[PDB]
């Protein structure tokens, strides 16, 4: 006959393995969902069977019970609502019981085990980054070990480890100037300062920091244009090629100047065209 | 739906954990440190593709009828085992202005393999 | 520079051809989308540029005007002056048509239009508003009007030449007629223009009950008290835990069309569907 | 999102018309009679894999970074030109019971190609 890999919703056999075989020969391997099919058909039929019958008809599961169903650590066999063996997630809980916790995915888990559970079930990369509710600012976020606090464009804290070893340059072209007016030896150094501070500083322009009065004194590399901030007295090089494609999926913004812009993209057209820096203020519209 | 069990030796989903160090990406990628990307490897018979259940099954079958009947274009076509379903993963990296950014990068993880 | 092949809603260059080129070299082949990047970058930059800028920055589109644009069989200067090759089939050369897709197209040309768009297979099966009964039909030429499960008139051609067959290639129609091959059943089904359906295999047996019918292939038998004949259908599917609940011929509301069959299967009585929703 | 229009030589989509008689489906498929199935063909350079923007791009660049260093599993692995986007199509046909049905079959048409 034919032996199979799994049982689709239909209760059908998909994923064919062997040919001209017997039930038991197939049902020998202790694989949870492996099933057996009875009839020997022309392969074409098998095919049509997947257009028509959405799989292969008359699917005999090789496991109606849970014996020697090996799920692996963390997964156990929980008999069903219809009685089919389904390996559910069962990590080790009492070994690390402790208050709510913060996952590396930004979501808050009731406790650690609730997190581990969630790891096994759908995400292999989840871990606790810091204790307690995941918060927005780095204020009272006690990061563990050597990890440091840091936040992103949308202001989410994350405990992270900062590289503090950077090579001396051996070039004056690797030099960078930051929005903070500081001259950095490498992009390595700049990052190191970004991490240690816990907030984005931003690149102003490549080269040494020169003391500019207006965008006149600034040399932009990379087809970037100069945008100036008269409130802070500094310059910056930016890409100004974005297009701002139509969409009413446009969540307009209120810029540094308090002018409702159609979209962040449109905020930047503006700034670029006018040579004046526009960052985002609030969310919404400018009332 | 074929996760690579242990010598089934078919087009299957293998496991691999990428270390951003190894790639030289430890640099601009802040977190995580690595991930389970996995890869696709195995072989592509004529009886596994149509039965595979993947999004490629139908199409790979049509082409295959042609490959059997020896049509030149396809006579030299291969029928590789590639990812057919990929899922997104979040990353925290430095962008180009060196700003700390958190974004969902799509299809970073191989979820389902198939023949095609 | 770097020659690329696409421009996005973004405005950035995706799909690299080869490096160390000049702008004019690139824009040589009269292709609409092709674009150019002056900066030469080979490293990972190109990669990150994908994540960061969603495409390479500073895309210089090759064609600013339709000037020099072969679409092969149309170029229209569109609104923001972004040359765009549009669909313009030979029309001139009547009747609100019914596309082979079951959709009513206003003009015959309206169709040709849609065809060039995304329906490479589209055609006109019959003229006039797409009907829901074979009642009115003037199937172009040879055709025979036919209808589907939800009733949509289709104009098709039927094979009449089926190789004269074996003792059991035979099949029993739900009309009660013994047919020689699937072909003859098909042939009769097409000619009739409606669905006949296979009852069971072999010759039509005159049965009082399902006990008198040998279903082949795991299938079971269901009695159509409606016609007083037997029918062999599959009885293994599983009605899963999105479900659009129904109303049966037994005048019992069943949760899934599937649940209807579990019952019909366990009762030995054919349950067909009356309406959508709940009985009442 | 690349059409083999000519001689580029890149993993591009090639038009292909599948007739249902050739295949022997001419009988259970009432209409249409055939369709443009298209197939993927082309060589898969690297500059093209991470630069193609296909669903298989991030992943293909990760693996390949491991291949430019020589990890063991990937030496014999070639990044094949396969479908990354498949659109479905409507067909009028006969089911197992020879009834007449108009259903939508998934992943019949190759809409996008990509290395992976
Ligand atoms: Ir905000
Ligand atoms: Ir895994
Ligand atoms: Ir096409
Ligand atoms: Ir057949």
């Amino acid at each position: 006959g034919n032996c199979w890999l799994r049982q689709a919703k239909n209760g059908r056999c998909q994923v064919l393995y062997k040919t001209e075989l017997s039930k038991e020969e197939c049902c020998s391997t202790g694989r949870l969902s492996t099933s057996w099919t009875e009839e020997d058909v022309n392969d074409n039929t098998l095919f049509k069977w997947m257009i028509f019958n959405g799989g292969a008809p008359n699917c005999i599961p090789c496991k109606e019970t849970c014996e020697n169903v090996d799920c692996g650590p963390g997964k156990k066999c929980r008999m069903n609502k219809k009685n089919k063996p389904r390996c559910v997630c069962a990590p080790d809980c009492s070994n690390i019981t402790k208050g709510p916790v913060c996952g590396l995915d930004g979501k808050t888990y009731r406790n650690e085990c609730a997190l581990l559970k969630a790891r096994c079930k759908e995400q292999p990369e989840l871990e606790v980054q810091y204790q307690g509710r995941c918060k927005k600012t780095c204020r009272d976020v006690f990061c563990p070990g050597s990890s440091t606090c840091v936040v992103d464009q949308t202001n989410n804290a994350y405990c992270v480890t900062c590289n503090r070893i950077c090579p001396e340059p051996a070039s004056s072209e690797q030099y960078l100037c930051g929005n903070d007016g500081v001259t950095y030896s490498s992009a390595c150094h700049l990052r190191k300062a970004t991490c240690l501070l816990g907030r984005s500083i931003g690149l102003a322009y490549e080269g040494k920091c020169i003391k500019a009065k207006s965008c006149e004194d600034i040399q932009c590399t990379g087809g970037k244009k100069c945008l100036w901030d008269f409130k802070v007295g500094r310059g910056r090089c930016s890409l100004c090629d974005e297009l701002c494609p139509d969409s009413k999926s446009d969540e307009p913004v209120c810029a540094s100047d308090n002018a409702t812009y159609a979209s962040e993209c449109a905020m930047k057209e503006a700034a670029c065209s006018s040579g004046v820096l526009l960052e985002v203020k609030h969310s919404g519209s400018c009332n | 739906g074929l996760e690579c069990d242990g010598k089934v030796n078919i087009c299957c989903k293998k496991q691999f954990f990428v270390s951003f160090k190894d790639i030289g990406w430890n640099d601009w990628i802040i977190a995580p440190s690595g991930y389970h990307a996995n890869y696709c490897e195995g072989e592509c018979p004529s009886h596994i593709a149509g039965t595979s259940g993947s999004s490629l099954s139908f199409h790979s079958t049509v082409i295959n009828h042609y490959r059997m009947r020896g049509h030149s274009p396809f006579a030299n076509l291969k029928s590789c085992c590639v990812p057919t379903k990929l899922r997104p993963m979040s990353m925290l990296y430095y962008d180009d202005g060196q700003n700390i950014i958190k974004k969902d990068i799509q299809n970073m993880i191989v979820e389902e393999c198939g023949c095609s």
